[PDB]
């Protein structure tokens, strides 16, 4: 009973069991500052039954740090009452209560239980009762530029789904007398010691097909040993095997055990010494705060941070930690102890919110136990951070100020930021820059781009567009929603609806990439991710990257003159199947979908598009004779879809639904079957229809079946949509006219000097003449998802299945056909908001301006394992050029609008090589190949004229420069790679 | 010498090395264990990212040492 | 992509293929019109046939577009010039040159897979009726791959 229009995403990668069982957990929140309401945030939009909060601590200004629940017109007010209204409008099916005193007995009410802000004897107090009691608890602590999480789920955790991967699964060619599986030729199964599988359709030993799970040892890449099978067989040949996930139990410590002897989870292992040292150091705060009435060391006070270090001595003698404690590390928490940024919290946040939902669903791998983490080295160094410029101006960015300064804060106010795209990324990145303050100075500015409208399935993931905004514009909605939560943002933020390409350098040009400061992408595709890259590299701005899939997050950081690109590394590409694989003997319900989206595109896009553009262009036929492969096929879909089965009704329609279903799904498969019978052999002797190819069978019309029909029904609306008639959903009509059918006779053919070219031209011109028809179109059918509702989805479910019928494949539902078919990314409010803090982290570096490589990060991470990972990124390669340095991505020529010849000299004269090949754009300029009469017609003509005539096309006013690419070679013959040239125009 | 892999997904390879092989070499053993063509692997060790051309002694990669191989991902 | 072209072009320039020639068509780097001739010991013996190459944006991260612009009597070759070739579709990688492409081809056009075919009326003539195929083959040869 989910709703499957909002939880779209999040159920391909939660699923439906762990979604139902997330559903009846009840979470309680304790706390409602920025880390609280961030957490209460998430779990809202995850979908737990309810929320309750408490926080009856009156509102501060620095609250308004982090808190973007919070207004200035709510100081003096219980932070849990305030925020309550604002997040019952996350989600409708998830209440949202506060409660204005807590107690022990209480707690029996909560699945879930997380602290925050709260001191650790309270916390003792809280887990001795949930613990005896069965009740996960999560205690979070966001201090500075620190952070910590700890987790004590019970002693007896059941963890169902540990890593979270789909099952494996794989197809044999022959298992021994011994147990010896062997997959079929260069395919790997992919499994590891000490898991388990089940066998099916295995031939001559079917006691493997019962269903019994077997211990796995892989011996190979290819081949892996289940154990002995002497008495079930002798060898067994063909089948498939499937993995099994086998529960664990996981038990955990409670608080007052793990303090002594901690199980530390290390997000780096760059440092693995200091996650000792925080735990000295978290307790030592509490110690501090308890002796001096809950207050914590000032910003930068020294006088604070000797007691705090004598409180950390004093308590690692009390535990007999034999850890040396750094005082430096130790004061550095001592002086952030009063910080609270917006990216900390994020972070922090996500990840105690993919906690809750582990202890709701019991499903991935938790933090066990304790896991802190550090960002320090986002600490600015070109700017004043003392006593003086770190106390409290009584602002709203006193938890900022409290780790940067006031000086920082000035020079975050004063950013010229862009951002690319305004989805989920977006949506967080735009909080956290409301948050942090930034372009709120007086020569800040900050623009948004996406072409997209707000959709329904959008709200879950992304908090700032409510059902309302449905519609509207993405940035709109988006710019006005941070203007609400930062007043000062009025005025500060420019949107725009223009997609990021090519066709829009109109408008994102020199003038205006020569203002910013950094861009930001938050897209989810790779093509523009490149463009954005090439440009920001082109311009030498610095880029920030980030991205997501399901539980798994990325970010990187391009800094000019210092990093390689984005586009400098290589990522796995798209599966793409053979044709003849796709087209004769699929296997997978993969290679059906793919054939089915096919077939969509060449009967209802394909044919209306050829006719379409046929009545336009007046000498079409010309270049299609001479230039496509296969006009007679272009000719018969003019002729069949203009003149020879032009519809009028809709019983016509339905007609032609039932001759395209025998088409595809009757006689392809009996011609095969005549080709190639079902008891042929290869040329080696070897059954032919035998593994990787199964025998198909051809399907005889049912109008009672329920896979029959629904193909039917879609195929006839997508028909009429085509024709623009009014299409029917009422059985009656469809039973009624699908029994007067009687389907041609069909028979398999085995086959057995210009006429074809005169025949092609007597049905070309039997066609009418272009002035026959004028003004006269048909509408291609397009591909969405319920947008236009044509029963996409639903006619492509349809055509797999009933092929998939045909080759006796296990046929997919609607829900995982829209997955494959519309290729959705899984997405996860808890990934977004982990990428967009890590993004933010790593913005205060840029805005500082650090120099050095080792003092960046790109971070990796996956939340169903809990694993993080961090590392520098790569310095860009240098080259030697006329025995100079260069380096290989941000250098570039310079040179004026001169003639080729001057070109070619100045190369010749100042870099000592001989130019070979100059290309611009996608077309070859010059090259020393070229006939002499043709580069003496182009050697006197300038850079922009011989572009202008090569590319018969005038360049744009708005053009202020040319990108060439240039090859040229030594004096000796050695090829020499050179960077590209920019010539001003 | 014997190193092991870990992947951002949770599998684990153990590897049979020895202090002076280059990272290609290293690189073409995970791609016989694993089908990964060595130019879209992104080895990390230490928070250093393993680049092509160098030794795992210059990394200081001594025995039951642990890479992690992570990779790119395109949502938003 | 333009540099890894002309190098590519370069490469085939200075060394001869001998059985194969390609070039760009026109001024334009995304698109080469290159040429085959078939073996001696081959039904397709003195035959010339035309490819259409579409360099895709990403190359040579992406595996160029090729398809048979003549009309052939081949098993794995259909009506629309498509080839099956493995390192075409999801064996490409960033490491293989248009050379071994032609190679490649050259060799399919030498001995044809009737095991997994990509045209099943073909490849049965051919499983059935060498004679027939040889022929036929012939026949289109010279009719369409001639002149
Ligand atoms: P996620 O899929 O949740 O959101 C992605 C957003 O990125 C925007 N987007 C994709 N591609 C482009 C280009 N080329 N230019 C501008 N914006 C882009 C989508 O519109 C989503 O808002």
């Amino acid at each position: 009973t989910i709703d499957e229009g909002l939880y779209s995403r999040q159920l391909y990668v939660l699923g439906h069991e762990a979604m139902k069982q997330m559903s009846q957990s009840n979470v309680l929140i304790i706390g409602c500052k920025g880390l609280g309401v961030e957490i209460a945030k998430n779990v809202c939009l995850a979908g737990v039954k309810s929320v309750t909060l408490y926080d009856p601590q009156p509102t501060r200004i620095e609250d308004l740090s982090s808190q973007y629940f919070l207004t200035e017109d709510d100081i003096g007010v219980p932070r849990a009452k305030v925020t309550v209204s604002k997040l019952a409008e996350l989600n409708q099916y998830v209440p949202v209560s506060v409660v204005d005193e807590l107690s022990t007995e209480y707690l029996k009410n909560f699945k879930c239980v997380v602290v925050t802000e709260t001191s650790l004897t309270k916390q003792l107090e809280i887990n001795d009762f949930t613990h005896k009691n069965h009740i996960a608890y999560i205690a979070a602590d966001s201090r500075g530029l620190f952070g910590s999480i700890f987790c004590d789920f019970g002693e007896n955790f059941i963890c169902t789904d540990t890593d979270g991967n789909e099952p494996l699964t794989g197809m044999i060619a022959s298992i021994t007398d011994d147990g010896v599986v062997t997959m079929l030729e260069e395919t790997r199964h992919g499994l590891e010691n000490g898991d388990f599988v089940k066998f099916t359709e295995v031939k001559g030993m079917p006691g493997l097909n019962d269903g019994t799970p077997r211990k796995v040892e892989v011996k190979g890449p290819y081949t892996f040993s289940i154990g002995s099978v002497k008495d079930l067989g002798s060898a067994g040949y063909n089948g498939v095997f499937t993995q099994v996930k086998v529960p664990t139990k996981i038990s955990f410590k409670s608080l007052r055990e793990s303090l002594k002897d901690p199980e530390y989870v290390y997000p780096d292992f760059g440092k693995m010494m200091r996650p000792p040292q925080y735990h000295i150091a978290f307790q030592a705060l509490s110690a501090f705060a308890d002796a001096h009435e809950g207050s914590l060391p000032r910003p930068r006070n020294d006088i604070d941070a000797a007691e705090f270090f004598e409180f950390c001595k004093k308590i690692a003698s009390t535990l007999q930690f034999d850890v040396e404690l750094d005082e430096k590390l130790i004061k550095e928490i001592s002086y952030q102890a009063r910080g609270d940024l917006v990216a900390m919290s994020a972070f922090l946040g996500g990840a105690v919110a993919q906690e809750v939902l582990k202890a709701t669903t019991s499903k991935f791998y938790p933090l066990k136990q304790y896991f802190y983490f550090d960002s320090l080295e986002s600490l600015p160094s070109s700017v004043t951070i003392s006593e003086e410029t770190c106390k409290p101006r009584g602002c709203r960015y006193d938890g900022q100020i409290a780790v940067f300064g006031s000086e920082f804060q000035e020079k975050i106010a004063s950013l010229s930021t862009f951002l690319v795209g305004a989805g989920a990324i977006g949506c967080e990145m735009l909080k956290n820059w409301a948050m942090m303050g930034v372009a709120t100075g007086e020569s800040g500015h900050i623009s948004v781009t996406d072409m997209d409208s707000i959709e329904k399935s959008n709200l879950n993931r992304q908090f700032l567009f409510r059902p309302r905004d449905v519609g509207k514009l993405k940035s709109e909605c988006a710019s006005t929603a941070v203007s609400i939560m930062n007043p000062s943002l009025t005025g500060k933020i420019t949107s725009y609806q223009e997609r990021v390409g090519p066709e829009s350098e109109g408008i994102f040009g020199d003038e205006f990439f020569e203002k910013l400061s950094l861009v930001t992408n938050a897209l989810d595709n790779v093509e523009a991710r490149m463009y954005v890259d090439r440009r920001c590299v082109f311009f030498e701005k610095p880029l920030l990257e980030s991205g997501t899939l399901g539980t798994k997050g990325n970010t990187q950081v391009v800094v000019p003159h210092l990093t390689e690109s984005y586009g400098s590394s290589q990522d796995p590409p798209e599966k793409s199947f053979p044709i003849c694989t796709l087209k004769n003997f699929p296997n997978r319900i993969e290679h059906t979908i793919a054939w089915a989206r096919d077939l969509f595109e060449g009967l209802f896009k394909q044919p209306i598009d050829n006719v379409n553009m046929y009545l336009s262009s007046p000498n079409f036929l010309e270049t299609s004779l001479k230039t496509s492969s296969n006009p007679r096929e272009v000719l018969e879909n003019i002729r069949d879809y203009l003149v020879t089965e032009k519809p009028l009704s809709f019983e016509e329609c339905i007609m032609w639904a039932r001759l395209q279903f025998d088409k595809f799904f009757n006689n392809n498969i009996q011609q095969l079957l005549f080709n190639f019978p079902k008891d042929s052999v290869t040329s080696t002797g070897q059954p032919f229809w035998s593994g990787p190819k199964r025998a198909p069978t051809p399907l005889s019309f049912d109008i009672h079946n329920r896979e029959h029909f629904d193909f039917i029904v879609a195929a006839a609306s997508l028909y009429a949509f085509n024709y623009g008639l009014k299409s029917e959903t009422d059985p009656a009509i469809y039973e009624r006219v699908l029994a007067g059918y009687n389907p041609p006779p069909f028979a398999p053919k085995s086959g057995i000097a210009n006429k074809d070219k005169q025949e092609l031209k007597s049905i070309a011109d039997s066609l009418p003449p272009p002035s026959s028809l004028v003004g006269f179109r048909l509408t291609p059918a397009e591909f969405e998802k319920d947008d236009d509702s044509n029963h996409h989805i639903d006619f492509i479910t349809a055509a797999s299945n009933l092929r998939a019928m045909n080759y006796d494949i296990t046929p997919a539902d609607r829900f995982k056909t829209k997955f494959v078919a519309g290729k959705i990314v899984p997405a996860m409010c808890t990934s977004t908001a982990v990428v967009s803090g890590l993004v933010c982290l790593e913005l205060v570096k840029l805005v500082d301006g650090k120099k050095k490589i080792e003092e960046y990060k790109n971070g990796f991470f996956n939340l169903a394992i809990g694993l993080f990972t961090f590392s520098d990124p790569i310095a860009s390669p240098k080259m030697k050029v006329n025995g100079k340095e260069i380096d290989k991505i941000w250098d570039r020529y310079n040179l004026p609008d001169c003639t080729l010849q001057e070109l070619i000299d100045y190369f010749q004269k100042e870099e000592g090589l001989e130019v070979t090949m100059l290309s611009s754009g996608v077309s070859l300029l010059y090259a020393n190949f070229q006939p002499p009469k043709k580069l003496a017609e182009r050697l006197p003509l300038k850079i922009s004229e011989l572009v202008e005539q090569i590319t018969k096309k005038k360049l744009e006013p708005f053009r202020k420069h040319l990108v060439l690419e240039i090859c040229c070679d030594d004096a000796n013959g050695e090829d020499v790679e050179v960077p590209f040239i920019c010539i001003k125009l | 010498m014997q190193i092991f892999v870990k992947t951002l997904t949770g599998k684990t390879i153990t590897l049979e090395v020895e202090s002076s092989d280059t990272i290609d070499n290293v690189k073409s053993k995970i791609q016989d264990k694993e089908g990964i063509p060595p130019d879209q692997q992104r080895l990390i060790f230490a928070g250093k990212q393993l680049e092509d051309g160098r030794t795992l002694s210059d990394y200081n990669i001594q025995k039951e040492s642990t890479l992690h191989l992570v990779l790119r991902l395109r949502g938003g | 992509a333009l540099k890894r072209i002309n190098r590519e072009l370069a490469d085939l320039g200075k060394d001869p293929p001998s059985s194969s020639s390609a070039g760009p068509v026109g001024d334009d780097l995304f698109h080469w019109q290159a040429t085959i001739m078939g073996p001696a010991d081959s039904p397709y013996a003195g035959g010339v046939f035309f490819l259409s190459i579409h360099f895709p944006t990403d190359y040579p991260f992406k595996p160029p577009k090729v398809n048979f612009t003549t009309r052939i009597y081949h098993p794995n070759i259909n009506s629309n010039g498509s080839i099956c070739l493995d390192i075409l579709r999801d064996q490409w990688s960033p490491a293989l040159t248009i050379s071994k492409v032609l190679l490649s081809i050259s060799s399919l056009l030498t001995d044809p897979n009737p095991d997994d075919p990509l045209v099943p009326e073909i490849a049965h003539v051919y499983k059935t009726d060498r004679s027939r195929y040889e022929l036929s083959a012939r026949e289109w040869t010279r009719k369409y791959a001639i002149g």
